[PDB]
RNA sequence: AAGCUCGUAUCAGUUUUAUGA
RNA sequence: GGAAUACUGCCAGCUGGGACUGAGGACUGCGACGUAAGUCAAGGAUGCUGGCAUAAUGGUUAUAUGCCGCCCGUCUUGAAACACGGACCAAGGAGUCUAACGUCUAUGCGAGUGUUUGGGUGUAAAACCCAUACGCGUAAUGAAAGUGAACGUAGGUUGGGGCCUCGCAAGAGGUGCACAAUCGACCGAUCCUGAGGAUGGAUUUGAGUAAGAGCAUAGCUGUUGGGACCCGAAAG
RNA sequence: GAAAUUGUUGAAAGGGAAGGGCAUUUGAUCAGACAUGGUGUUUUGUGCCCUCUGCUCCUUGUGGGUAGGGGAAUCUCGCAU
């Protein structure tokens, strides 16, 4: 007669059939699924452009009808720094070393953001001669987090480079794209300490174009680098990136 | 955290071999802690007399488990009755044995508990006296 | 079993075992597919395993059963492959239905290369070398070197 | 396997960010007020 | 070093508010 | 009154020049572009071309050049030091063995365990068998005299690895090992009551019972004694 | 028949120190295939090839070894040119 297949192999291809249409089936749901995601992560980032846009606008706006009523226009409370670290690991007091272990500047030229309450300004005032802080831009955060942010998935610095990757861990969240998770660091949100501590420490590199200054370790305020810039750690950042 | 066992006896690495296999697969937490109790060191796997199975088999509604010593079952004379359980172990000593098989139930290796439960349904695990 | 026929051989000794500087083991047993022996890759462990050989030019491949585990007079059991590659190779694939694809293509590739191996024939119809191997014997150099000296 | 940057790269700043397809085309950096 | 509960709200060379000499 | 232009800042603006790197190895994924067909700079370099066997190339030694480099080891003190050791070379040369007592791990068996003082046997100091005993453990509470562990799913509760039912999950409910916390009991011993110590009360106590985990071999190693890591003293 | 150490010869260096490390030049010197195909067609000639007749070991078809003749006008099936 003729030869028949093993009745382990004959469950093999069945089995594996099973499996095979289930996981067809599955990937087919998930080209659209994600079709249909990209969708709304498209118009989210066009809400959030009209919105940054807007934003700015109303600030001019303000400014130029305050000059022109006579009166003056208070502008809005600085509510983000950006704190890197400018001094070494050695030779460092226990009681600032102890807060920047708890900002997450480990090394030196790190870097990471902070929520600016009542607690942290005093946190800031301990490790001041240790840390260059100021408010970032939307553009220093935007170059921030595509070149130089990472993920903490479990433990692991994960490189981002995709949304789906935020979208899994951080879907809990409301945040679903790489621009959800900008947009909850420039205006502080309702859950910046999830999108601040799922992004790993930043690692920057010596500013390209140097610090300026020829002796580094004294305040901005007097031809130094730490302390509080304000402003123009927007401009070292981006050098440091 | 333990890793390998410390045993030289390749029929017991042979369950090692097996068990982590359904550690990671089942993704059931039975195996995990079958799995680690087999790492365990000779004075860290001590032996469940049969009067502590059937202490074990007046607990409520556990007329039909399969008791599962991951240590030796060893026998004891001051009991006279013992229900008729599926009794799974490592060793089981003759006395021990004798016992089980003639009150009515089997005793029964690791890996023929691997076969009848993978998941580990309807069953307990005893572990011996340390303190 | 076989299981515990591996472990034995694995550590424990494989007594045709070569270590390799590059610590790469090799079992000997003239019945591998690959040189190199691995588990199911060594004809000891396993217990369905197919090879090709050579006896003479005729490459046979043999096969052995897990039937005759009890009689190892006649374990492998062996089929002479034409000589054509292409109707070789499809010989090959008829013998093994229905196993593991390491003994499909790996038979396959045993016979490509012993068959390889006949070009051997080419180096010994293309021969008439005026060269051959000569040993010095470090008496004879001396004999040769002593001597001279003392013919000068 | 490896970091694409985007900033650079144009492609791997489409997989980021689909809205960059129209922030290029109607400029949106080059806005007149 | 190992075993036992846990994997947490277990804590911290830190800041803040609260309540005294 | 009319435009600019620096300055600050932005562009998901354009176009170049240079260096370094090419990791990975069938295909899966996130995408872009194209009406589609496809294609692409999209989960890490491909394509073309030249130099070869008396090759191409690569190395060793010898010195030169630029820059750098306190004499090794031991012993002090706060480190530098001081000082002690070193002419050179070969060979020799220092934590060993044993007993007593543990530690942990492995193995055997397990309420038991241990053949090897011996006897039988042997292809002969090997291996293979074994009688009667003995060693250690298996049931405790005390001082001379004693007694003796179930009110019991060997407990009541609370937790408590797991497992079972429901739920897509998230959860909830049940049963709950070892173990821990709490309330107690049995046994012996308490403070009295005094029918030689009956009887009932007062309370706690426990390498106590909760319902056995040991014995032997081996390895790792500790403690102490043996000359005891090796060499070096004034002696009787 | 090792090293210390000694002589000779050859090479190199030497203005009050040598030996070492990173890198390179110059001088001396040693390596550096009895490597030779691979593929696709075409003459032929052979055989384990086609074909005629067999013989023999054993285990399941998907076996192995081994003779006597013929034949290339089919056949690349292999190997030789």
């Amino acid at each position: 007669e003729k030869i028949l297949t093993p009745e382990s192999q004959l469950k093999k291809s069945k089995a594996q059939q099973k499996t095979a249409e289930q996981v067809a089936a599955e990937r087919a749901a998930r080209k659209a699924a994600n079709k249909e995601k990209r969708a709304i992560i498209l118009e989210r980032n066009a809400a959030y452009q009209k919105e940054y846009e807007t934003a700015e606008r109303n600030i001019i706006q303000a400014k130029r009808d305050a000059k022109a009523a006579g009166s003056y226009y208070v502008e809005a409370q600085h509510k983000l720094v950006f704190v890197v670290r400018i001094k070494g690991i050695n030779k460092i007091p226990p009681k600032p070393r102890k807060v920047l272990q708890l900002l997450r500047l480990t090394r030196i030229n790190s870097g990471t953001f902070v929520k600016v309450t009542k607690a942290t300004l005093e946190l800031l005032k301990l490790i001041e001669p240790y840390v260059a802080y100021g408010y970032p831009s939307y553009s220093t955060i935007r170059q921030l987090v595509y070149k130089r942010g990472f993920g903490k998935i479990n433990k692991q610095r994960v490189p981002l480079s995709d949304n789906a990757i935020i979208e899994a861990n951080l879907g809990k969240y409301g945040i679903l794209s790489i621009d959800d998770l900008i947009h909850e660091i420039i205006t502080v949100g309702p859950h910046f300490k999830q999108a601040n501590n799922f992004l790993w420490p930043f690692k920057l590199s010596n500013p390209s174009g140097g610090w300026g200054v020829p002796r580094k370790f004294k305040h901005f305020i007097q031809g130094g680098s730490f302390g509080n810039r304000e402003e123009f750690i927007n401009k070292l950042v981006k050098s440091m990136n | 955290h333990r890793t390998a066992p410390k045993s030289d006896n390749v029929y017991l690495k042979l369950l090692v071999k097996l068990y982590t296999f359904l550690a990671r697969r089942t993704d059931a937490p039975f195996n995990k802690v079958v799995l680690k109790a087999l790492f365990l060191s000779k004075i860290n796997r001590p032996p469940v007399s049969v009067s502590r199975i059937a202490r074990a088999l007046k607990q409520e509604g556990a007329a039909n488990k399969t008791v599962v010593v991951v240590g030796t079952v060893t026998d004891d004379a001051r009991i006279f009755e013992f229900p008729k359980t599926t009794v799974a172990a490592l060793r089981f000593t003759a006395g021990a044995r004798a016992k089980i098989v003639k009150a009515g139930g089997e005793c029964i290796t690791l890996d023929q508990l691997a076969v009848r439960a993978p998941k580990g349904q309807n069953t307990l695990i005893l572990r011996g006296p340390r303190n | 079993s076989d299981e515990i026929v591996w472990q034995v051989i694995n550590q424990s000794f494989c007594s045709h075992r070569i270590k390799a500087p590059n610590g790469q083991n090799f079992c000997r047993n003239e019945y591998n597919v690959t040189g190199l022996c691995t588990r199911q890759s060594c004809p000891l462990a396993n217990s369905k395993y197919a090879t090709v050989k050579c006896d003479n030019g005729k490459l046979y491949l043999y096969m052995k059963t897990p039937e005759r585990a009890h009689t190892p007079a006649k374990l492998w059991e062996r089929i002479k492959l034409s000589k054509n590659y292409t109707k070789a190779l499809q010989q090959i694939d008829e013998h093994l239905l229905h196993w593991s694809k390491f003994f499909r293509h790996k038979c396959k590739q045993r016979f490509t290369k012993l068959t390889q191996v006949m070009i051997t024939e080419r180096r010994l119809a293309l021969r008439e070398e005026e060269r051959h191997y000569v040993g010095v014997a470090p008496k004879v150099k001396r004999r040769e070197q002593n001597r001279e000296r003392k013919a000068l | 396997v490896l970091k694409k940057n985007p900033l650079k790269n144009k492609q791997v700043l489409l997989r980021l960010n689909p809205y960059a397809k129209v922030f290029a085309a109607e400029k949106l950096g080059s806005k007149k007020a």
